């Protein structure tokens, strides 16, 4: 009546992905577990942009917009910092943001090209990922055109907007070979095999296995760079277990209020 | 008219790619060879590349001033 | 029963699978290398060092795919970006 | 070089000592003792002869010379403890290639004795561990202890690259190939002096893990550096004489008569040629080399093959009796090296008809891998008669592999028929169906009578 246990195998990890699988567990706890890789692990990203002097090509809503996509090395800060719609102070503060500044001028012929190796941080460890390979353009700027603003970074969920969604793409399988026949080919030796196929290049897929259950899901989480790619499956089952938690008490509180 | 910053299906930041993508070009890499050699697996991204068209550069023909 | 033939001898062409046979090379337990410290009188390292490419090839455990991505397809083409200059 | 100056009671140096001449060394210690020249020119000299060519006086003259370790030498005890380190040494390196008159115990007891006077003056040296590490592969035991004290070696003064590779060879005897090549890389870079091609034991673990492209560009340069290799030569044969089907003359000619001219003493290249030969048909060198090929070798991987070599000379010959010992030698001496061996026995206990040891000889050959002619083995040697589901399984999973392939196929669907004749009947009416007719297409020949008699039956 009672969980299941899991178990994990990092089978590849380096800095831009990890794969691993996943056995026993279930269905519907993988795939939210894929979801909140996509869109409930916190990261920083520019969330607010004043701009003070803007004659690029591109306008201000636009400029916005692209720092909003600049990822940033959010690895540790993110589990520090309060969400500013939770922090009590009447502006924006270190403790709940990282304020960036541009500050470009393109006083020269040659077409600048303004990147983000041009946004300054004011904090050393939340730096857009391609200044820790070649930098994001945010504009490119002819002779005698600037672009001055300030913005701040804010810890956000993928699930509020997709600039605070972590991955770069989250593969996700099962059953490798359809012994679950979950998905059923009508012609099954059209289908390549699987990366993770267990079977010879005889057959074309597993034999049906009726009392079967889905119960390796084999993952490749993808990092956009604003974590490292195992932090973000850490932090994704931080955070459902703290999801979890939360609606616990609130359950506790209905039920002993009833 | 510029580069997308992320590819829009999947999220890989692909801004940081263009000129890196034409300076391979220049090398002669063929086209599919520079995706291949920038990193670009998924179809997603490697249309992000392919597809974009750098209006941008046009764009900085006009002056402002001087 | 059927006097089926009593396999007394190689009618087979067994041999098929005695050449396929990888025998090892166990010329000395050592590995057909001395371990001493004392035989080195002379050093190839003297400041002329020899560095042969076939040698160079060795050192590595394994570097070294396909090109699928180059092929010639009459139905399809390349690309075209935006220059300064063009009619 | 070609002379030394020699240190002398009056008039030093006046006069030299030239190693073109083969001197006895009986005398040369007397007058290194009446000169009383330095412990120096003892190693010296002990170094021109090693270069010479002669393990025997290098360690011999070097016997004498712990008497006069220090007489009025005023406190040189650093060299005759590198004086004893030799004797420490070079006893384990000739123990291995012993000759007909001594064995190995003989210079493992002096191996033993002189070490532990070596370690008085100095303990636990740069080379003092060499010889504990080296201790344990001459008796084949205490692996990690011999890896432990090589290990030692990197934290006292790892002045040499010797000293790194004896955890590769180390790493060799656990089947840990990954941790030798990683050790064997060191080998190549530094590349200092020995006569053995150093970079022979690389192209060894290039064999592994399919690295081919590696083991040959290891071996060639083995044969440029020094043609008188063997361990180089020998090893491109046992790459080619896979390709028995094309170009043979130079599997024959190239790697089979070059090493064995230049070195007829190996039971390996003997081994080779005799199979080579037995392809050819000239069973009368085929047994005469194994006989030369099996009391020189040591190690029980060669003269099992070597015995199983001589049986199937014999077997070939209608001459089982002889084969039986030599089958059964080596599968004694060498059982989880090949098949081979447990499917010579299998094919001899069919002989004298004690078929039933052959049933569970040949067992052990579907644990490596099934053949096409193994099947056929425990098929004919099948002693399921009837409501016996031990063997009769075996029989019908033998079968389900001759049905597949077409080895020229002539009695397998009688023995198909004869076991389906308790099961469903249409079984055997199908495989009686068609070997009547594939009894038809070799010749003119009638269905036997037995045949027809069990279908109509
Ligand atoms: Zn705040
Ligand atoms: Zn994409």
């Amino acid at each position: 009546p009672y969980a299941n246990q899991p178990t994990v195998r990092i089978t590849e990890l380096t800095d831009e992905n990890v794969k691993f699988i996943i056995e026993n567990t279930d269905l519907a706890v993988a795939n939210s577990i894929r979801r909140v890789f996509i869109a409930e692990v916190p990261i920083i990203a520019i969330d607010w942009v004043q701009i003070d002097a803007n004659s690029s090509v591109l306008h201000d809503e636009f400029i916005a917009h692209r720092l909003g996509l600049i990822p940033l090395t959010s690895d540790d800060i993110v589990d520090k910092l309060q969400y500013s719609r939770d922090c009590t102070c009447e502006e924006f503060c270190p403790e709940c943001s990282v304020e960036f500044t541009l500050d470009v001028r393109c006083n020269e012929d040659q077409t600048r090209h303004v990147t983000s190796r041009d946004l300054i941080s004011n904090s050393p460890r939340v730096i857009p990922v391609t200044s820790r390979q070649d930098d994001i353009l945010i504009v490119k700027l002819r002779k005698g055109q600037e672009l001055r603003l300030r913005a701040y970074a804010k810890k956000g969920f993928g699930k509020e907007h997709a600039k605070w969604n972590p991955t770069a793409g989250v593969a996700f399988e099962y059953d490798p070979d359809n012994a679950l026949r979950h998905t059923v080919y009508p012609k099954p030796e059209e289908w390549p095999k699987s990366e993770y196929s267990e079977l010879d290049e005889d057959e074309s897929q597993a034999p049906y296995d009726p009392n079967g259950k889905p119960e390796r899901f084999y993952y490749n989480v993808e990092s956009c760079g604003s974590l490292r790619p195992e932090t973000i499956v850490l932090s994704a089952l931080s955070g459902l277990k703290k999801k979890l938690s939360d609606l616990q008490t609130q359950l506790s509180h209905e039920i002993q209020s009833d | 008219m510029i580069i997308p910053v992320r590819c829009f299906t999947c999220g890989k930041i692909v801004g940081n790619k263009w000129e890196a993508y034409l300076g391979l070009l220049q090398a002669e890499y063929t086209e599919g060879d520079a995706l291949d050699a920038l990193g670009l697996k998924r179809y997603c991204c490697r249309r992000m590349l392919l597809a974009h068209v750098d209006l941008i550069e046009k764009l900085l023909n006009y002056a402002p001033l001087e | 029963t059927y006097p089926f033939d009593q396999n007394r001898f190689v009618q087979y062409k067994a041999t098929s699978l005695e050449k396929q046979h990888k025998h090892d090379l166990l010329t000395e337990p050592d590995l057909g290398v001395t371990i001493d410290l004392i035989n080195p009188d002379t050093y190839r390292i003297d400041p002329n060092v020899l560095l042969d490419p076939a040698d160079e090839k060795l050192l590595e455990e394994e570097i070294q795919r396909s090109q699928q991505h180059a092929k010639v397809v009459p139905w399809m083409r390349k690309t075209e970006y935006i220059s300064t200059e063009f009619n | 070089r070609g002379s030394i100056e020699i240190p002398l009671r009056d008039t030093d140096e006046v006069i030299e000592l030239d190693f073109d001449q083969l001197p006895e060394g009986d005398e040369v210690i007397s007058i290194l003792k009446q000169e009383h020249t330095q412990l120096h020119i003892w190693i010296a000299l002990a170094l021109e002869y090693y270069k010479q060519g002669k393990t025997e006086e290098f360690v011999k003259l070097l016997e004498a010379a712990r008497i006069d370790g220090n007489l009025d030498y005023r406190d040189h005890e650093k060299d005759q403890m590198t004086c004893l380190d030799t004797l420490a040494a070079y006893y384990v390196q000739q123990a291995r290639k012993e000759k007909n008159k001594d064995n190995k115990k003989d210079l493992i007891t002096q191996a033993t004795l002189l070490y532990t006077m070596a370690d008085k003056i100095i303990m636990y040296d740069q080379n003092h561990l060499l010889g504990r590490a080296c201790f344990c592969l001459l008796e084949g035991d205490k692996m990690d202890q011999a890896d432990a004290q090589f290990h030692f070696v990197l934290n006292q003064s790892p002045n040499n690259i010797p000293a790194l590779l004896g955890k590769a060879c180390i790493s060799f005897n656990k089947k840990d190939y990954r941790g030798a090549l990683a050790y064997y890389k060191k080998a190549l870079r530094t590349n200092p002096g020995c006569p053995a091609e150093v970079r022979l034991g690389m192209g060894h673990c290039f064999v592994k893990l399919n690295k081919l492209e590696k083991a040959r560009l290891a071996f060639s340069r083995a044969l440029e550096l020094n043609s008188k290799c063997v361990g180089a030569l020998v090893g491109l044969a046992v790459l080619e004489l896979n390709n028995k089907e094309a170009d043979s003359i130079k599997n024959g000619v190239q790697l089979l008569s070059r090493a064995y001219t230049i070195d007829p003493s190996n039971p390996m290249v003997l081994n080779h040629l005799a199979n080579h030969f037995f392809f050819k048909k000239d069973y009368s060198k085929v047994q005469h080399l194994a006989l030369h090929a099996f009391h020189n070798t040591e190690v029980e991987a060669m003269q099992a093959e070597s015995c199983y070599q001589l049986a199937r000379s014999f077997h070939v010959q209608e001459d089982y009796d002889q084969a039986f010992q030599y089958y059964y030698q080596a599968t004694q001496f060498a059982s989880s090296s090949f098949v081979l061996p447990f499917f010579g026995l299998g094919q001899m206990y069919i002989y004298r008809g004690d078929k039933e040891n052959a049933s569970q000889c040949f067992e052990k050959v579907l644990k490596a891998y099934p053949n096409n002619y193994e099947t056929m083995k425990i098929l004919g040697s099948l002693y399921a008669a009837s409501e016996d589901q031990e063997k009769r399984d075996i029989a019908k999973g033998h079968l389900k592999k001759v049905t597949e392939q077409y080895p020229d196929d002539v009695e397998a669907w009688i023995e198909l028929a004869q076991i389906l004749e308790q099961t469903d009947i249409q079984g055997a009416l199908s495989a009686y169906g068609t070997a009547t007719r594939i009894l038809q297409e070799k010749v003119q020949a009638d269905v036997p009578p037995e045949i027809l008699n069990n279908v109509g039956a």
